[PDB]
Order: C-alpha cells, then structure tokens, then sequence
C-alpha cells in the first residue's frame, strides 16, 4: 500500500536525492497513490496535511534524509524543487562530515544513526505497509559508505521481513577518495550480509558511457546524471507501483534477482537513452527497449555484463505496448546470449509491465540483472584492497574512527569469497 | 641472531565470557595451539606451534595447569640468566583487552599469583644477596612508565604531570626525558614501588573504571655488575637493562603504538623500512625489536568462542614474532 | 560549520593573512561564508550596536582570524594605518617582546610568555560558533616566531585539540633564503610539528614562487608583496573552496587523509595551474583539463621540490569554476596515462579531486587572468624527501657539526632540540624514502 521509506544519505544519496525525487512530482512517489492521474500541482507539495504520510504522493514529500556534513542541507533545501520537507531532514550538525567508512558509520553517526532510527520509525508508522526501504549511498562515501550501512544494519535487524532496496554508487577506474578501494569494501561487508535485499549498482564511470553514447550531452554534469539514475529507480520504485499488468512488487525483485542468500547485486539499465535530436530513431521500440536493454554499451553500471553470464535478469517495459510485444520480444535476447544464461536458470529473464509510460518518453523500458560478470566489480576493489588499505596499510585515519585489524580484513574474505563464490555459477 | 622466542597462554573463562554460556574454542598439545571457528565450523581447525604453549584454562588443581610459576621458570629465568651475562633483555605481554596480559607480568600478590615482574625481581635480589666472592659489587636501578594516547607519565613519581618527552640522545638511542631513576637495594623496597606505581596507572569509566585498557606500562630495570681485583686496580662494570613490558589491548592518538607495533613485527618478520618512530612505544623499544636485545613474547588468549577474531590476530601476530631475530 | 582558525605565526604569516584575508574579499570567511552583503571594508555593511570584535556580527562580517606578531612589524601593518582593511581589532596579537630570531627564542623565551594569552585567545575564539574542523598556521622555516613559536603554538594545539587536525603552512628554504640560521633551524621548527601535532601542511617554496613568476607568469622584478598572492591564492583553493558550496567537496578533514599516508606529519605540495598573464592570451581560455596537467608541471611547483624524483604519493586537486565533470574524470585519467607521475606502489587511483564555485578569484594586475578554471595539486611526493635532506646538509655542517648554536642555547635547551631534532626529523629521510623505493 506498499508504502515507502525513504533513506538518502552522504553526498551521493542527497544529492542523488536530488534527481530521483524530482522526477516525481512526476507524481507518484512511493505510494500513495493517485495524484498523478490528471495532472496537476507541482513541487515540494499540494494542498493537506502534512507529514509525512504525503510521503511521495499528494500533499506531501516523504522522506527519509540523511546528510552528515551540512552539505544536502543548503544544496537542495532552499531555493531548490524542495522545501524537502521539514522534520525529514538530518543534518549532522558539522560532525564534519567523515571520509571513512568506520566514521560516521562507528562514528559521528552512531550519534546520528540513532536518530535516523525516530526517522525510520514515523515514517514506517504511517498508515500503510511499506515495503520499500530506500537508500542512496556511495561507495567511498564513508558517510554514506559506512553511515549506510549502519542504518542498513539496524534497518535489517528491526525490519528483517522489509528487503531492503539500496541505490549503490562504486568505484570504476577513475576514482574518488583513494580509501575508496576499502572504504566501500567495508561498506561491502555490510552491504551483503546486512539486509540490504537487492543492491543496485550506478557506477559513475560506467554513467558516463550512457550519457554520452546513447546520449550525446556535449559536457555532462553531475546534475545530469542524476536524469540517468531517476529512469533506474521509476523503473522498479513507481513502475509496478503505479498501475499495470503483470506487475512486480519490490519483493518479486527480491527473488527474482537473487538466487541465493548473499547479497545479489544487480546492473539496471534504461533504454529510451535517446539523444535529443537523433530524437528520431525507432518510435519507443521494443526491440529497441530489448536492445538496448543488454548491449554492453548501455548498462548504467560499472561491469561490462558480457563477460560472463548473468543470474537473473529482471526486465521492466511501462510503455504501453504489448504484453504479447515484450514478452514475445525478451526471448531474442536468451538465445544469443547463451553462454549469457546461467544454465541453470529457466526463466532466465523476467519482465513486467506497468501502464503508464514515463511522463514524457512514451515508451520505457528498465533493466535488472546479475550475471557472473561482477566478479569482476570486485576482483577489481580486492585487488585494490588486498594491495592498498590492507596491504602496506592505511587506515590511521579510519584506525580512530573505531576499526582495528578488523573490518578490513573480514571485509577482504567475506567480500572475497564473494568472488569465489559468486564465480562459482558458470565456471 | 637470536630468535624472539614466544608463548601463548589461554586463561579460564571470565566473567562475560560465562555470562553469554562461552564454549571453549582453543585446545593445546605439545607446544601447538589449534583454535577452532565457532562461525564456520566446517573448516579444520588452524593451528600455530610456539616456544610454548601454556595451557591456564583450569586450574592449579589440575595437573596440567601452567601456574605463574611455570610461566617465571622458563621465560622470566631464561632472561634474568642473560642479564646477568651482560645482555640486555625484554619481555612484553601481548593480547586482546582481558586475555590475561596484567595477570602474566604482574599477578596478583598472594597464593604464589605473583606474575614474571614481581618473581624476576625477587629472584634477582636473592641471587645478588647469593654472592660470597666479595671482588663482585651491584647496583640495581628502577624506573616504571606508562604510555597512554602517545604520552608517557613517570610512575615512580605521580607527582609531576609533565608529559615527558620521548627524544633521541645524538649518539645513544631513545630515551624519556626527565624520567626518574631510582636505586634500590632490597626486593621490598623494589616490591613497594611497584606497588605505588601500579597505584598511579590511568584508569577508564568505560573500564568500570578499572585500569584503562588503553595504556601501556613499561617496567625498567638497570642492572649493574662491577667486579674488581686486587691487581692493577680496575673495576669493570657489566649494565644490563631489563625492560618487562604489559601492554594495552590489542582489540597523539589512542591506539597509534599498538597499530605501528604491529607493523613493526610484520616488517621484521618479513625482512629477515622499519616504522620505529611512528610512535612512542615502537621508539623506545627499538633495540627490543631486532635490535642488540634478547627478547620474548608472552601472547595472552581469551578461550571463549565469542572472541574468535581476536584470538586468531592474536595468534597471527604473534607467529609472526617468532620469525624476528635481533642482532646481540 | 566547520570553521576554520586562523593563525599566523610570524612576519611570513601576518603577511601571508593580508594574501589570505584580501583573497577573501569576495564576502567569504573562513567557515561560515553564510553570507554577506557588506563588501570593501565591510565599513558599509553596518554597524549593529557593538564595540571591538563583533557580536553584531558573525565571522562572515568580519574574520576567522588570529595573528601573532612577535614583533609590531608586520602587524603594525595589517594594525597600520587601518591598512585599508580593518579586519577586526582584537584578533591580533602584537608582542613587543622584541623578536627573536631563533628556533628557541620566541618559542622556549619570550614566546613562552605569550604563547598562552594566545592560547586564550584562541580557545574564545574557538568557541563563538559551532563546528571548528580546522586550523590554519601560517609558518616558515626560520622566524623564531615561526620555529619555536609554532611548535609551541601547533604544539599546545595538538595537544589540548588532538581532534581538529592542524592545517599549516609554510614558506620554507631552498637554495637561496635569508638568515644562515635556517638551514637549521626550520630542523628545529620540522622537529615539533610533527609528533606535536600537525596535519597536513603546505608550503610555498620561496625560490619555487619566484621561479614560477619567471617560467609562467611575466615579472622577474617582483617584489615578495606578490609572491604572497601566489601563495595566497593557494589557500583561496583549500578553504574558500572546500568551504564554499559545491560538487565533491573536500573539506579540512578530507585533506587530512588524502594527503596523509603515513603518520610522520606529511608534507605537500601547491600547484596553482591558473597563472596566466596579464600578457598572456591564453588561447582565448586556457583549456580546462590542460590545467590539470599544469598542475604536474614541474613548472608550477611552488617548491623546488624535484619531482623527477620518485613518486608521487598523495594526490589532491582542486578545481573551482566553471570545471566540468567530464573533465575530470577524463583529464585526470590522463596524469596517470603518462610515465610519469609514478604513482606510488600504494596509491589507489591516487587522485582526489573537487570541484568549487565561484571561479578564479582575482583582483588587479599583479593578480594574473580571469581564468576561468583552476588545478590545485595538493601532494606527496618523494621529493619532499631531498628537500629536508637538502636542510640536513646545512644542518649536519651549520648548527651541529661545528655549532652555531651561542646564540640559540641562550634562549633554551642544548644537545636536543638540536640533537633530537636531527634524528627525529631525519629517519623522516630514511623513512621517507622506505614509504616510496620498493614493492613490499
Ligand atoms: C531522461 C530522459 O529521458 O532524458 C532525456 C535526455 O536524454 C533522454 C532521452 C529523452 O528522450 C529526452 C532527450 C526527451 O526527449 C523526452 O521527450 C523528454 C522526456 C521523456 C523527459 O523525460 C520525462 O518527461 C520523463 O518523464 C523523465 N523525466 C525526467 O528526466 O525528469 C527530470 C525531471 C529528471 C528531468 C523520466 C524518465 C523515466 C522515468 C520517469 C521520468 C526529459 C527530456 O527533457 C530529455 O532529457 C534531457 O534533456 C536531459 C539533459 C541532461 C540531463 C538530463 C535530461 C530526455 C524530455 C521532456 C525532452
Ligand atoms: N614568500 C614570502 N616569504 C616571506 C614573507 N614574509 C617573510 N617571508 C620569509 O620568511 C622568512 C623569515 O622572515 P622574517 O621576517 O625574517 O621572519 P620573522 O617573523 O622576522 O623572524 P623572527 O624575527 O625570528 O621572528 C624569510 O626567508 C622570508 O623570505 C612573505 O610575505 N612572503
Ligand atoms: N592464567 C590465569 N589463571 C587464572 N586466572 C587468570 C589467568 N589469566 C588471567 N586471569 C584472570 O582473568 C581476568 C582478566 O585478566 P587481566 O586483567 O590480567 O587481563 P588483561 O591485563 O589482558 C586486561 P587489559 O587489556 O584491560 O589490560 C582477571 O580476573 C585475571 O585474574
Ligand atoms: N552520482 C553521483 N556521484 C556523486 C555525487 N557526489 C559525489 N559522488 C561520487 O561519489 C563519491 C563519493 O562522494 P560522496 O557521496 O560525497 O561520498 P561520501 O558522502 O563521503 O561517502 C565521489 O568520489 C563521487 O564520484 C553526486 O551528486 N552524484
Ligand atoms: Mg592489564
């Protein structure tokens, strides 16, 4: 009534709050309902009562929001498409923001991270089942990279039947930090192991790729990435939850992506990329939307899914096409991709399809997936790991914070065999 | 070079431990220790082999306890034997908060619990106070510091809240500035400083209030030798330094010592750069550790289960000790 | 909100401010930039009530602020003829304890003495607002204030505020300088630092400034009043930016640890890759993510810090206005598609990078462009390794080996200070070296 929790923390989840939730005045917000059905309104509310319960339909924004260093504060909260809301906002009264995963996560947030809980706790009140526990984060955040997991932690541990949804942010080959190899490896850990249900990856060097191939941008922005991300999270938050025929509640994305326990992780993809004057090409198409929906070239995430084979994949078209058309369509993509499908697996891709095609697009089509290629988003962080923060070591820094041998080393082996383990599909 | 020799000792459950129905997870045969993983129970047991390995996890009653004496009779007798032979020596207990580390150096004073500290310096005032060659003469000086969050404080001397200042003598080595020595000529004068000193260590509210768990304590001997002869009139002089070491747990900032100390290991059992200036205790130790120096570790483990990781870090660490060997 | 403290130290710093505080001159402050709309003196913003140092006012209004003159000198300046600026009466020390030029005098002697109404100062000031997250040091490498003076002032910081990691800066000797006592004697000053306290600290390399106004801007003339700005600016980059709104923000704290590799205080490097002429014509704009590479460029070095040797470490830059992402990402890349830069052999895609707003400050002539991009390249390198060598030449010959410690011993201790200094701060070489020449 599958009502919603919002959680956006660090800089990359704030801000990453920024352009996920604008796109919804787009009305439909995780789970009023109506609204949306004959236009109207627009911003940071409407016409009620507030809070929270307006969450992220009329007259309201629910939300959950988490900064730790007074950035998110003043870079959306003025001026900016909010108000956000009031009561809804955290800011960590200069704790001065933390690069580590140990600190605001062992930290300034522990401090914090239990007020996130009066938070969690409202907004889970509210009147509705939720089921969606929404969170961004970054990996190398620490803030976030270790903030998150915190409020992942105790939101599994409170809320074990609620799978938790986490929005991620990695590390590809350019960088942020450089404790952002371990940083985000503790956050890992965590992020298996820590209820978090389904893991959505966003790796902003494999961002790129899209907003400039498929896109053209001539010089993207961080704030356009945050158009990108918006399509990945309608996909699975408001598609399935607005409307539709055959319709997949957030939990048929907790099992149809993960084949097993640890925590499966996933790539997620939106066709429509389009380019705006090469606006022409092929009328919001299916084969279009299967097309794109698999090349290696327009996945918004860090693996490059064609080595290896996925494990799962979950598809989602809200176009208003064909039930017949997507379905029909999907298959295409199983038979040349072989090697791509995990033998074990039948149905190896599902799809779902909602009724209401993005607010100006037409057509949409949203992508879910894990195959054996992310051995590779790890064997690459491990490598880093194993050579950097454990290595020759550097975690004086974090080594205040509250972490000593530990968190590191577990997160190495955990986080290791994660790519034994994971490899061991389709080897 | 002489290796670092090293034992291991597990005590009984504590308090917590008993608390939270511990199983025991450390089993000892021979100088082996094999610890097992109560997670993953389904692997093989690791495990290390040592100088020894003590057993302390029943108690006297049982025929296999390893008693304080135990433990004094063959580490602490082998290093008071090489101070007497002009070598200088050192001995640090190392392990997990609660493992056992204060009750190994120190004891408790009853019932024959005095630990390495209190039985070494009695056995060395009885063998002094042993001698009929009247050419022999000694001297033994005391001097006992504590090292918390980098700062050291004089232990014999509460009295004086300067922290004192570790520097480096331009020709001779690391050494507390200011930090007093004093000469003492009977056990129970040594005893009755140790004592007061153990009376003057920091303590922490989030310890209960106990001894914090944070600070380091440095018990120093210097032990003079002079031996005439009738003859041409020259007495020679032997000095050894015996430095008998208790640190904080191991699981200007808190725990800066212990990190670098443990990279200092790492580095010479890997060797064999060196970290030693990183921080204050790796500094003033740096002769204990490859060094001109005969030295031995005392690893204290906690049996119980729930400290599994610890335990392992613990054993890890000190596996890698055994492979340093200082140049005497 | 996560202020800074602003602390000058000596005749290089009280100076070094008036290049800091008219950077400033743009309504930021020192970190509450939370707005102002007072401009020039800030005479014209009002006056609300009040008397000296202002309750009306926030730090914005008026400054984060500490300078400490042990001599009227440079602070009868910045005092002087309200030099045009007056940027608060009260946050500045001004000690006729007649100077001392010594690492020992104003730091063991008359500093010792005055050292404490600073700390007083300091602590009051530490405390109107909320959120300190730093601590900024202007320091050199040979003004007793600045030696002794800071090892007593970082000291006492370090100690009585181990949480808030200490910025400083320096201006440190190189091959030409003044006085003989700094070869050493700034020994003393690294000695201190160091396991005192300290954070990350920067340095403008005097005979580096002057070099780089003679490879990339115009003016061999010049006079020090505009090696400041090149210096100054650098800070502009660290504080105004990271303190100011924007995309990937790196605040004090971010510095500590991008910069920090190991714990024997380390040291940095200042690039300032916008530089451009008053006659330059930078082609039409000078390219954004070319200046990223100026940053490498040997050439920008504000030290003569050879980075021909070894590699680099710690790689902070800083980019504000108008940079793009993808310029970044992309031209960042590139440093580390050259040989050279050598990164480390744990350096994990060494590069931190921010982004601020607004563009290039500037002001006048002697200011060079209105570039419209900049690089700030904040490092650790090897280098650093030979220049404290370079010091440890002079020393183990100018103070030590056939002493010219009379003067010094005069103001306080002998045989350390001196002894303890050399050991100290050279297996800083030794160790130094041992963090950058092989695998393990
Ligand atoms: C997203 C998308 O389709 O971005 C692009 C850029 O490359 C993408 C392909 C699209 O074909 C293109 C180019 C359009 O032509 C389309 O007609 C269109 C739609 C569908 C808008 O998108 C919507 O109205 C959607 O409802 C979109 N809304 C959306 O992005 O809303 C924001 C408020 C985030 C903007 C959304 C997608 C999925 C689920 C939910 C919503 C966004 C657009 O501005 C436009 O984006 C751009 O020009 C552009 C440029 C730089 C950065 C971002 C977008 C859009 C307009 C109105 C033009
Ligand atoms: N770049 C630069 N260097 C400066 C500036 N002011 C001082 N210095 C350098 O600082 C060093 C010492 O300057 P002094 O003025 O002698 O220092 P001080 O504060 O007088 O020294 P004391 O009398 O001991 O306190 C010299 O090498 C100067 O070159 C300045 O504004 N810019
Ligand atoms: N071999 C042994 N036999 C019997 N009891 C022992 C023992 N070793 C330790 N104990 C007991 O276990 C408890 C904890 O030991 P102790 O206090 O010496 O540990 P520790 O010094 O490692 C703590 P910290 O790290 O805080 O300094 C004490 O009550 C002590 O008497
Ligand atoms: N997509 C996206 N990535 C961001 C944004 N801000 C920062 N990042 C990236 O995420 C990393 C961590 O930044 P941030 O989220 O501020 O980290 P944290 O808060 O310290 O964990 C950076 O290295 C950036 O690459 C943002 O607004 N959007
Ligand atoms: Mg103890």
């Amino acid at each position: 009534m599958r009502e919603i929790v919002h959680i956006q923390a660090g800089q990359c989840g704030n801000q990453i709050g920024a352009k996920f939730w604008e796109v919804i005045s787009d009305e439909h917000g995780i789970d009023p309902t109506g609204s949306y059905h004959g236009d109207s309104d627009l911003q940071l509310e409407r016409i009620n009562v507030y809070y929270n319960e307006a969450a992220g339909n009329k007259y309201v924004p629910r939300a959950i929001l988490v900064d730790l260093e007074p950035g998110t504060m003043d870079s959306v909260r003025s001026g900016p498409f909010g108000q956000i809301f009031r009561p809804d906002n955290f800011v960590f009264g200069q704790s001065g923001a933390g690069n580590n995963w140990a600190k605001g996560h062992y930290t300034e947030g522990a401090e914090l991270v239990d007020s996130v809980l009066d938070v969690v706790r409202k907004e889970s009140e509210s009147c509705d089942c939720l089921q969606g526990f929404q969170l961004t984060h970054s990996l190398g955040g620490g803030t976030g990279s270790g903030m998150g997991t915190l409020l992942i932690s105790k939101i599994r541990e409170e809320y074990p039947d609620r799978i938790m949804n986490t929005f991620s942010v990695v590390p590809s080959p350019k960088v942020s930090d450089t404790v952002v190899e371990p940083y985000n490896a503790t956050l890992s850990v965590h992020q298996l192991v820590e209820n978090t249900d389904e893991t959505y990856c966003i790796d902003n060097e494999a961002l790129y790729d899209i907003c400039f191939r498929t896109l053209k941008l001539t010089t993207p922005t961080y704030g356009d990435l945050n158009h990108l991300v918006s399509a990945t999270m309608s996909g699975v938050t408001t598609c399935l939850r607005f409307p539709g025929q055959l319709n997949a509640d957030l939990r048929k994305l907790a099992v149809n992506m993960v084949p097993f326990p640890r925590l499966h992780f996933f790539m997620p993809g939106f066709a429509p990329l389009t380019s705006r004057g090469s606006q022409q090409y092929r009328a919001l198409t299916v084969p279009e939307l299967t097309q794109q929906m698999f090349d290696a070239k327009n996945m918004m995430a860090a693996c490059d899914p064609r080595h290896g084979r996925y494990l799962t994949v979950a598809a989602v078209f809200r176009g208003r096409m064909s039930m017949k058309e997507v379905d029909e369509q999907m298959l295409n993509v199983q038979n040349k991709n072989s090697s791509y499908f995990v033998e074990w697996i039948p149905n190896n891709v599902k799809t779902a399809v909602c009724d209401i095609p993005p607010r100006g697009l037409k057509m949409s089509a949203t992508f879910i997936g894990n195959s054996t290629a992310i051995q590779e988003l790890f064997k690459r962080i491990s490598e880093q790991f194993t050579a950097m923060f454990r290595r020759k070591a550097f975690l004086h820094w974090y080594t205040g914070e509250g972490m000593d041998e530990m968190e590191f080393t577990e997160a190495e082996s955990n986080m290791n065999d994660l790519v034994s383990e994971y490899q061991q599909y389709q080897d | 070079g002489a290796s670092v020799k090293v034992a291991v000792r597990v005590r009984p459950f504590n308090s917590r431990e008993m608390s939270r129905d511990s199983k025991c997870i450390i089993q000892m045969s021979g100088s082996t220790t094999t610890i097992v993983n109560p997670k993953q129970p389904k692997e093989t047991p690791k495990s290390f082999s040592f100088d020894y390995s003590y057993w302390s996890h029943t108690s006297p009653e049982d025929i296999n306890y390893a008693s304080q004496k135990q433990v004094y009779r063959d580490i602490g007798e082998e290093m008071l034997q090489h101070a007497f032979e002009g070598y200088n020596v050192c001995i640090f207990a190392y392990g997990q908060t609660g493992a056992g580390k204060s009750y190994t150096m120190m004891g408790k004073q009853e019932k024959d619990q005095q630990g390495i500290i209190p039985q070494l310096c009695e056995d060395l005032f009885s063998r002094i106070n042993d001698t009929t060659n009247d050419n022999m003469s000694y001297s033994v000086e005391v001097s006992y510091m504590e090292i918390y969050c980098e700062r050291v404080r004089d232990l014999l001397n509460p009295k004086n809240k300067g922290n004192l200042r570790v520097r480096e003598h331009p020709l001779l080595g690391p050494y507390v500035e200011d930090l007093s020595k004093l000469a003492v000529t009977s056990y129970n004068d040594i005893q009755d400083l140790m004592d007061s000193g153990n009376k003057a260590r920091t303590v922490a509210a989030t310890n209960m209030n106990e001894t914090s768990s944070r600070s380091h304590a440095v018990f120093n001997i210097i032990f003079t030798q002079k031996r005439h002869d009738a003859e041409t009139n020259i007495t020679t002089e032997k000095v050894s330094k015996i430095s008998l070491v208790d640190l904080a747990g191991s699981e200007a900032n808190i725990n800066k010592s212990l990190t670098t100390l443990g990279k200092v290991i790492s580095a010479l059992a890997e060797m064999d750069f060196i970290p030693y200036r990183d921080s204050v205790l790796t500094w003033l130790l740096r002769e204990n550790l490859g060094g001109n120096s005969r030295t031995a570790m005392v690893a204290a483990l906690s049996p119980a289960d729930i400290n599994y990781d610890e335990t392992l870090s613990t054993l890890r660490y000190a596996d890698r000790a055994k492979q340093i060997r200082n140049t005497v | 909100m996560r202020e800074c403290i602003s602390i000058h130290v000596g005749q290089a710093g009280v100076q070094i401010g008036n290049a800091c505080w008219e950077l400033y001159c743009l309504e930021h402050g020192i970190q509450p930039d939370g707005q102002m709309p007072s401009d020039k003196t800030i005479g014209g913003g009002d006056d609300s009530f009040n008397t000296f140092f202002s309750e009306t006012g926030a730090g914005k209004h008026v400054p984060r602020a500490v300078f400490v003159d042990l001599e009227p000198t440079v602070i009868d300046e910045v005092r002087t003829g309200t030099y045009r600026q007056l940027f608060h009466p009260e946050q500045l020390i001004t000690g006729k304890e007649d100077a001392a030029n010594n690492y020992a005098r104003g730091h063991y002697t008359i500093g010792k003495e005055i050292i404490d109404l600073v700390l007083d100062r300091i602590r009051k000031l530490a405390d109107q607002c909320t959120g300190l997250q730093g601590f900024s040091v202007f320091h050199s490498f040979g003004g007793g204030t600045g030696s002794g003076f800071t090892s007593l002032l970082m000291e006492r910081l370090s100690v009585d505020y181990g949480k808030k990691s200490k910025l400083e800066f320096s201006i440190y000797p190189a091959p030409q300088v003044s006085t003989a006592v700094v070869e050493p004697y700034n020994s003393i000053l690294t000695t201190h630092t160091t396991l005192e306290h300290s954070d990350c600290a920067f340095m403008v390399d005097n005979e580096a400034i002057y070099d780089i106004c003679r490879r990339n801007l115009d003016i061999e003339r010049p006079t020090y009043t505009n090696l400041n700005r090149l210096i100054g600016q650098i800070v502009s980059s660290i504080t105004a930016s990271l303190r100011f709104d924007g995309a990937l923000n790196v605040d004090l704290t971010e510095f500590q640890t991008n910069l920090v590799p190991y714990p024997r205080a380390h040291f940095p490097l200042a690039t300032y890759a916008p530089v451009i002429s008053a006659e330059k014509a930078y082609h039409e704009q000078l390219s954004v993510a070319e200046i990223t590479n100026a940053c490498f460029e040997p050439a920008n070095q504000m030290v003569k810090c050879d980075p021909r040797h070894g590699k680099y470490m710690a790689c902070c830059l800083l980019y504000r206005g108008d940079v793009v992402p993808k310029d970044v990402n992309a031209a960042i890349a590139t440093i580390k598609t050259k040989r050279t830069i050598q990164f480390v052999d744990w350096c994990p895609t060494g590069f931190k990078v921010g982004i601020n707003y607004e563009p290039p400050t500037v002001v006048p002539g002697g200011d060079l462009a209105k570039v419209q991009r900049a690089v700030c390249m904040l490092s650790n390198t090897t280098a650093i390794a030979e220049a404290w060598a370079r010091l440890d030449h002079k020393f183990d010959l100018m103070y030590a080996k056939r002493a010219f410690v009379h003067w010094y011993v005069g103001e306080g201790m002998e045989e350390g200070e001196f002894s303890e200094a050399r050991e100290d701060m050279a297996a800083l070489e030794k160790d130094y070296e041992e963090v950058g020449v092989d695998s393990v």
